[PDB]
RNA sequence: CAACACGGGGAAACUCACUAGUUUAAGACAUUGGAUGGUGAUGCAUGGCCGUUUUUAGUUCGUGAAUGAUUUGUCUGGUUAAUUCCGAUAACGAACGAGAUCUUAACCUGCUAAUUAGCGGCGAGUACACUGUACUUGCUGCUUCUUAGAGGAACAUUGUGUGUCUAACACAAGGAAGUUUAAGGCAACAACAGGUCUGUGAUGUCCUUAGAUGAACUAGGCUGCACGCGUGCUACACUGAUAUAUAUAACGAGUAAAAUAUGCUUGCAUACUUUUCCUCCGCCGAAAGGCGUAGGUAAUCUUUAUCAAUAUAUAUCGUGAUGGGGAUAGAUUAUUGCAAUUAUUAAUCUUGAACGAGGAAUGCCUAGUAAGCAUGAUUCAUCAGAUUGUGCUAACUACGUC
């Protein structure tokens, strides 16, 4: 199960109450590994006319990707997850063996 | 599909693009951010996809429009902020304020610190454009509010 | 310099043992001995890089490129046309303008790695992408290591 | 020719009366138009004309216009 | 009209109709005067 | 280097209200102040116990 | 039959892993001897001098470098073959003798057993360096 | 200063506000009034946002006291990154700024973890010569390295000098780090008639609004050249060029039109399938490039456990404007685009200029910096001598003073 969210401690938490949710139900997991951060990097001059000064701020947007992944039939780990949710994570969902 | 960082920087782009049509409505009560009188917006938002101090700053440039004098209206709005619970606030206002020369007037009030990650979390910030007839007026009020924890004290019983 | 006296046991047996410039001038002239490959026709006229401006100076050089691929074959049993270009690949003088990199001539690059493919010491595996030396051509270039290395030793 | 777009006039009323909101890009330059099949020059002139009869209100933002529907519009379409 | 499916005037800013200084980074087609306004709703952060 | 009124004022109301808590080791004394104040940053924390310590 | 320590300067780190063995050293795919600058393999034999080639006989080494240029990754390799040295002695021989062995190294230099302490300043507009300007004029 | 590679303003068209000219209603509302649009006039009417003042260290209030403006606090002195602290002190208590504070990078995790990272383990070969070394194909206990969370770690620690012996400084030792560990983010009080109404559906007034100063289309122009100044690049060579060879890196970034098919006379009419951004790979091309196709919404594929160039090695010049140098010019075949001509951009051959180390002047810089060498991203239908990042090669010289 991946986990992507550009809310640093919604994705945090989200993490943490499913793999207490895992153990609930007695899944086995592999403990989460969090994916490289990607950033949306933006380079831009302050001045709004370009006038006076060479003045360049560089602004970042970093979103989070995480992943979780289980030893278990599809349907414990879809109802699961899709109880546990909080709003501005994105989920999806990886099928996994008998 | 696409890649996250474009369908995280379009879903940014479509909150932005809400975030200041509902800024520019807004009128008796703060907008509540996306969901994820309301018939109204509800309707209008569905179609395209198939106290606090911007409350403050546009009731103070509602003021202004009525034509009130500017030292009473001002610390009136001020006094509202300060009174219900704010640590600290400023108010100005920039322009001709009726004069064929502008000028500003600020009024402030308590601690209101500009300075590290404290002033950014907890100082809320609303700008507001007032027209009359000689052109228009810059509204600017900030109000903080750490009421998380307090940025300073040394913790002893 | 040439001969060292080195604080550690070597291999005594492959690519890593011998210096990489004595194997290549040394493995291109067993090569023109053998008469292994030939230009051909094209070949005759070019330059490395398109800037170089003249024709490679030291004469003997078309069995040292050869060489110098079997070298980078044996190390990377994954290579095609891109790496081949990228890793011959130098600088270009722009003139009045700062240098920039530009790849290597890439028709006398595909002629020598086709040849040595259709000569079977080489082979395109076409899963799991790239030429690879075949056994036969990684026991020459083995037993070449071992004379050079029984030649410095004695 | 010119050419008065009746027709288009009369389904843009239609459209307008069923829905009460209309959200639609501003510009007129474009010709296709997604949602519907009238071009976007039709749409802005007949806005156009219905906003100063006042039968609709702007709300506006980023050259979208943002159209309600005012009670006289839905009384005049529906006789 | 001329064709406009390239070059200066096919692209414009999303906010403000700008026919220049257009950041099309990211594919989102907005000038950097517009974008310095937004760039917190956005998402954006600074730190250097 | 030098330290500041803040760091002082925690420093100042330790001995005053914790006289006979403290010893010579710094580390103690961290732990101490830690106990004793709520410190949120360690960098503040560690200032304040050295200036305690001082 | 195996122990793991590592060099870094710069971008540059080298791990080296030094196995019971023979007296083979390796650096990725070549042999300890293939550096190429005189000066730079001198450099890397120099610790294995200092304490004598009759002491790591016993002992295989193989190295890993990653990052980094060759000058970079000398000093790299270098205080990977230091603590290889240093680690195989605590692990194998033992810890007084790796005690009285790193005083000889640390008194020759610090610099095998702690890496360097460089890193870039990043640039800031208004000059071609981090601090450096682009020429004013009036 | 705080103009002059500045207007993110790298202009064939579009662009553009200009010039030569051509069009149009998209003129709401009730002929006509009336207004709607305007990189029009006005930044010396203005809002916003930014530059400066000033990135130094400054500012203010409450109460008390000293025709009044005012002053004190907010200071003889010590000390400091610093209105930082001590200390004295008609003041005593504050608040802002400073500091603290946010993002990296530095060190340490017998803790937190293993996917789309590695390692071992083990089957299978090919070499070496083994009850081990080297190299590739098949399967699957470790977490050091790769990633990314939480948490630790420096406080002037200890010693010794100097110091109100306080605040604190100096030296040595310890230590990953001792200057606040290094770099940014951050940005008071109060201004300037600083810049921008050529970004805005921010905007007053004034102009304009139908042989329009609006929208749009066709050329031409923004770059022409007796001449003057900025800023960069390339050079001026043997500590080098020339030809071969060895070594190696980090940041990135990667969704309404084309093709194919049918009916008619290149053109017209219609359908339908996918082309669309990165390019591995395989053939063909000196070279640019062409054709065939694969993998990729991405730690996975492009491609980055290897993508670079100076370095450095062997060769060739043997020092002579020289084979340094590539101005300036001619013939080409390509690539993008409707259009390439005022060399668009690309390569091949040829053409082979100045420049002999730079006056008066003046720039930047104290440790991975300065300098040298590259390279990603930005604009982009098309292009770096630009800007902005990122790496590598790794100096000198004080280590202070007015």
């Amino acid at each position: 199960i991946a986990l992507t969210s550009k809310n640093l401690r919604a994705i945090e938490k989200v993490c943490s109450d499913i793999m207490k949710g895992a153990k609930e139900k007695n899944l086995n997991v592999s403990g989460p590994v969090r994916l490289p951060v990607k950033t949306l990097r933006i380079t831009t001059r302050k001045s709004p006319c370009g006038e006076g000064t060479n003045t360049w701020d560089r602004f970042e947007l970093r979103i989070y990707k995480r992943l979780i992944d289980l030893y278990s039939q599809c349907e414990v780990v879809t109802q699961m997850t899709s109880i546990n949710i909080d709003p501005v994570v994105e989920v999806e969902v990886i099928i996994t063996d008998s | 599909p696409i890649s996250k960082k474009r369908k995280f920087i379009n879903d940014g782009v479509f909150q932005a693009e809400l975030n200041e049509f509902l800024a520019r409505i807004l009128a008796e009560d703060g907008y509540s951010g996306v969901e994820v009188r309301i018939r109204e917006l509800t309707s209008l938002v569905q179609k395209r996809f198939f106290l606090c101090a911007m409350a403050q700053a546009e009731s103070l440039r509602y003021k202004l429009l009525k034509g009130l004098a500017v030292r009473r209206a001002c610390y009136g709005v001020l006094r509202h902020i300060m009174e219900s619970g704010a640590k600290g606030c400023e108010v100005i206002v920039s322009g001709k304020l009726r004069a064929q020369r502008a000028k500003s007037m600020k009024f402030r009030d308590g601690y209101l610190i500009s300075t590290g990650e404290p002033s950014k979390r907890f100082v809320n910030t609303a700008t507001r454009s007032a027209q009359l007839k000689q052109g228009v007026l810059g509204i600017k009020v900030k109000i903080m509010l750490p009421t998380s924890i307090l940025p300073d004290n040394i913790s002893v019983l | 310099r040439l001969l060292e006296p080195v604080p550690f046991v070597k291999t005594n047996n492959c690519i890593k043992d011998v210096d990489a410039d004595l194997f290549i001038r040394s493995y291109a002239t067993h090569l023109k001995l053998h008469n292994k490959i030939t230009y051909p026709k094209w070949c005759t006229f070019v330059k490395t890089g398109k800037g170089r401006k003249l024709a490679p100076l030291n004469e003997d050089w078309y069995f040292i490129r050869a060489s110098s691929i079997l070298r980078r074959l044996y190390l990377h049993p994954d290579i095609g046309v891109g790496f081949l270009r990228r890793q011959f690949s130098s600088k270009q003088r722009r003139g009045v303008a700062p240098n920039h990199t530009s790849l290597a001539s890439g028709k006398i690059l595909r002629s020598i790695l086709q040849q040595l493919e259709n000569l079977g010491y080489v082979e395109q595996n076409p899963k799991k992408k790239g030429r690879r030396l075949t056994t036969k051509g990684e026991n020459a270039i083995n037993n070449f290591a071992r004379y050079i290395n029984k030649k410095v030793y004695n | 020719y010119s050419y008065i777009p009746k027709q288009n006039k009369k389904l843009i009323y239609e459209y307008l009366f069923k829905e009460g909101v209309i959200v639609v890009e501003k510009d007129a330059k474009i010709p296709r138009h997604p949602h519907l099949n009238v071009p976007n020059l039709h749409i802005m002139m007949t806005l156009k004309s219905l906003k100063s009869r006042n039968y609709v209100e702007e709300k506006y933002n980023w050259k979208h216009q943002y159209f309600i529907l005012n009670n006289e519009g839905i009384e005049y379409l529906r006789e | 009209v001329h064709p406009k499916k390239y070059g200066q005037g096919s692209r414009q800013c999303r906010v403000c109709s700008n026919k220049h200084a257009i950041i099309r980074k990211y594919n989102i087609n907005i000038c950097r005067q517009c974008f310095r306004e937004r760039a917190d709703i956005i998402g954006f952060k600074k730190y250097r | 280097r030098v330290r500041t009124k803040t760091i002082k004022r925690a420093a100042r109301q330790i001995v005053e209200k914790y006289y006979a808590k403290l010893t010579l080791d710094f580390q103690i004394n961290k732990k101490i102040t830690e106990e004793v104040a709520i410190i949120p940053s360690k960098r503040m924390k560690n200032k304040v116990a050295g200036f305690v310590t001082h | 039959k195996r122990v793991q320590t590592f060099g870094k300067k710069k971008t540059a780190v080298a791990v080296a892993t030094v196995t019971n063995g023979k007296g083979l050293i390796k650096l990725n795919g070549k042999n300890l001897d293939l550096v190429e600058p005189y000066i730079l393999k001198t450099k890397v034999y120099e610790p294995l001098w200092l304490i004598g080639s009759g002491k790591l006989k016993n002992l295989d080494i193989r190295i890993r470098v990653k990052g980094g240029g060759q000058t970079s990754q000398i000093y790299a390799i270098r205080q990977a073959i230091g603590k290889g040295i240093i680690s195989y002695y605590q692990k194998y021989v033992d810890e007084s003798t790796k005690k009285e062995l790193k005083d000889v190294l640390l008194r020759y230099d610090r610099s095998l057993l702690v890496g360097d302490t460089r890193r870039c300043e990043p640039k800031k507009f208004g000059g071609k360096g981090a601090r450096a300007r682009y020429q004013k004029s009036y």
